[PDB]
């Protein structure tokens, strides 16, 4: 869990560096890392009513990256963008009157909105995302794919100007790397380890 | 692991006054320590001393006072014989730009890095800061207290011994009197600064200075 | 299996490396190999029932990086991606009714979901991934593909900077050669020891 | 953190002049604090001190009267005795270009940023500017004060000491100049700016001036 | 802040005159000024002084009569002891060809900008011209007036006290009787020279001339 | 390997004082001994030999005490007469970064690699720790213990015999500096420096310094 696991990476190939400055870098190329792989995901439950614009909880460490899948108590909603809602369903945000929840809009950064508002359980299935300040990082990150955010981080790091650890030549190449493992771990969403195919949806 | 009787010996044979009549045995002892002093920032491979100290609590440090300057911090000593933790060294300027209350937090019971700045030498950086006390290996270019007596021992090796007579020749004929001689003195001081240019196993002196790590 | 097999090659190429560093260059460079070949393979078997995600038993110096299959109370199961079972199976996370498993979907890093929660014997054909931390590589990382994983060390240890071992002509040659034996062996999960051909499934 | 006493010693034992007659105890102290100025210039890192200092309120700032400059000021000292946050050197130009009226600014807790200028020693400038006199920790090189007494202690290290001892053959030769012209005087001068230039430990006197930060 | 008294005791030291029955006390009081002058000159980062100056209504200015030249101009002082908005030079060959009456714009209660050309150092234009005698710091290589007495007290560093001693002994040796040498003289001249060109803290002299900002 | 008497005899013979008046047998061989610690130290080349040498527990060790510098630790002695594994050098800082507590990692029967360092000349640090007196042959810089009879043997190489017997005839020919001031003493150090300088044999002491491996 701690990134003291991807420390010794670092300083194999930046020996120096200072502790807080890689801890830094390696929460950056960890939200890059899932920004690309959306690997991170938890559930989490809560009750909205009475038009009210709650906001999703998350692990402290972490913050909502995307939103997989929402359900209303129990409804597999459809979420909308709200330019969407303004051509197809006119007055929702003047309306009050309360229904059966049928579409998700996100107005703010972490709000969501229903088009009927009532009162009832929310269940979000959503992709997780470090924050920039974690002390520890989930399992996944850190035991399984450690090399890869340590490349980025790497990168960061050698990115560095008029110091002992600055490298142009090896930051481009840890760049390359991570930029190629993001590429080939970019599927594992649809993929898993289980192999499961990747297959287009059909439209008649 | 030489006394000083054998160098006080020497320079005794030296210069032409065995009985240590003009040039007092304590003369000759001080300008034995001034010596080892001088060999020791010249080269500072002649006197390293792995010193265990126990560090005050907080980031600031200070180095043992009986030390010229601190090449590396090995081993964090950990609690009663067992060697612990290793530290290497990193940058005090970016521990500061991140994390600037790096000073204020929890204090760690074995700390993980040195910062070290050779313009102020009496002064290094631990991080995260020390607790309780821990004690850390230093490596330091000890200077060699005093010669008080004829037959005090010298810490530093036998192989500088001609270095050391080379100086307490330099030393004693630079005395203003009749039995002393100037152009000796200036001859015996090129001698010990080519006998120092040739120690080819120490820190070099001549072809790179201050470069070593 | 020990990794004083693999650190010869590694002095020759790199003079005096340092035995963890020469260690985890050859951990990191047989997890690379392990994710190309697919080589190693491991059989396990547990007890799955009353919804719980369990998560799958792995030797110490290893982790399930894919599963080629998985049996339950001897079905061939067929796994497929979270996304379809939200489209095709609705009110899967919500219900709670068991019954015969179909369905896997890996909602976590390790832990299995079955689309009906049963209490069955579950077995779990997969491919192994050597651990960042493993002391013991596998036989067949060691005894006969020693070289491949020894060229990928040196490519990461040659890359090191600010050392004697630094050598960027040697470090892009042995990665131009790592590549191209790990492709060369990309088809040894089909084909094998054994020659079996590599024939396109066909749909009418 | 010798006393005068040793280096009076020394330079009465150079000089042969024991009971200090011809150079009174006095000028041979005056002699020794002169040279410990001038060694500190010459080689900031031979007497490095921290000294925390409480800020008068206002951008503008005037470091301790008896520093010659300033090299770095690490932390920013919080009331009583937490660390409290670090600061870093800044450019004035680009606070003066920008928020003209930086020096109006409301003043903090806490400065963050310092502007020092080699060419003007004695101001420095703080950002934000400071508040009801919060302490900072200085680190100035300090000039050494007097040697009033023999039993006085120069704080200074102890290879200096013999620096110290050659400067005051150069100040006390260059009293009876006569003799070859002064070329004794010129010789102890050659001899003190060697010992400086070859030390390995501190601050490079032979490499660039100024050049280590 | 060191009295002129103790230089002169050096000086009255290096020339074996005590009494300072020969080299009279004004006379060493007139080289301690003229010493102070001269450093001043070579190195301007020996006495840079702060000065609070009102500033006659118009473009055209004079920066006070007892100083050398002026280095920056960092703060525009507000009325009273508000430190008012800060000022950033200029070229003073566009502001003429822009707005070429730029001389006849209306008076600013704050200055904005200041040109100052080396080539003629008593004069320095300030923009836009000032208004009712604005007062505003500035920062110049501040002349020492003199020394009329033993006990005046020197403005100067304690540090350069080895520069004016060496000054005072060249300019006193370098009289035309008995009691003076010469070949003292030009090695004191050297001695000045070199104890000015080796000092790493203040402005350099040796490697960069002029160019400092 | 020589015995003393030889290079006493010579000495003995270039200086006409055969039965040992002047230069008595004890000082002759004192300038034996210097000499031979001397030239070990230019020459790394002229004193080598393989030493059984077992470790002390833990990661951190210390080379016997009377050896300049290790080289070379080319093999690991296994128990009694077996030659067992060799040893390869590597560094510490890559040893240090990962597996911070290398040094509390579990003995090992039999070191692998060990660490030395030129700056720190008495400490090597072997990995992985060593474990119940392991012994190891070290090629160490031996420095010559001491010549205290004329019969006693020098195990130095038979041509160091005649470096030997120049660097003795500087240390007593400085003896009568009088003489054309040291003239005839500078010249024996120029020979005995050519002398080993043109070595072909053993290690270039022409070249750079401690370029050899």
């Amino acid at each position: 869990k701690p990134l003291d696991v991807f420390m010794p990476i670092i300083h194999r190939f930046a020996p120096g560096c200072p502790e807080p400055t890689a801890f830094a870098a390696i929460r950056e190329a960890a939200i890059k890392f899932c920004e690309r792989t959306r690997l991170w995901r938890c559930d989490d439950e809560f009750n909205v009513g009475a038009d009210e614009c709650a906001e999703v909880a998350v692990p402290y460490g972490a913050a909502l990256y995307e939103m997989e899948l929402v359900q209303f108590n129990g409804r597999n909603m459809r979420p909308v963008s709200t330019q969407w809602l303004d051509e197809q369903v006119p007055d929702w945000r003047t309306t009050t009157q309360s229904g059966q929840a049928q579409y998700v809009t996100q107005q703010s950064e972490d709000t969501l909105t229903f088009v009927p508002a009532e009162a009832g359980s929310v269940r979000v299935y959503g992709l997780l995302k470090p924050t920039l300040d974690a002390d520890s990082l989930p399992d996944l990150l850190a035991d399984t794919y450690r090399k890869t955010i340590a490349d980025g981080a790497l990168s960061e790091l050698l990115i560095i100007p008029g110091k002992a650890w600055m490298s142009a030549d090896l930051a481009v190449f840890f760049g390359t790397r991570f930029d190629r493992e993001l590429d080939r771990l970019s599927t594992k969403t649809i993929k898993g380890q289980q192999r499961a195919p990747v297959r287009t949806r059909a439209q008649f | 692991a030489f006394p000083a009787s054998v160098v006080l010996s020497r320079a005794a044979t030296l210069l032409q006054d065995e009985d240590h009549e003009r040039w007092t045995v304590d003369e000759l002892l001080e300008w034995l320590t001034d010596g080892t002093r001088e060999i020791v920032v010249r080269k500072p491979s002649a006197y390293m001393k792995t010193t265990t100290a126990a560090l005050v609590a907080g980031s600031k440090q200070a180095l043992p006072e009986d030390a010229i300057q601190l090449i590396d911090v090995p081993r964090n000593l950990k609690t009663d014989g067992s060697p612990g933790r290793a530290v290497t060294a990193t940058d005090r300027r970016l521990l500061d730009t991140e994390n600037p209350d790096w000073h204020s937090m929890k204090p760690a019971g074995q700390i993980r890095h040195y910062t070290y700045d050779s313009n102020v030498p009496t002064v290094f950086y631990t991080y995260p800061p020390a607790a309780a006390g821990v004690q850390v290996e230093l490596v330091c270019a000890w200077r060699h207290p005093a010669l008080t007596t004829q037959n005090d021992v010298v810490q530093m090796g036998a192989e500088f011994v001609s270095a050391l007579v080379s100086w307490c020749l330099y030393r004693a004929s630079s005395k203003d009197s009749e039995f002393a001689n100037g152009a000796v003195a200036a001859a015996h001081y090129s001698a010990f600064s080519d006998a120092l240019g040739a120690q080819a196993t120490g820190t070099p002196t001549t072809q790179a200075a201050a470069a070593a790590a």
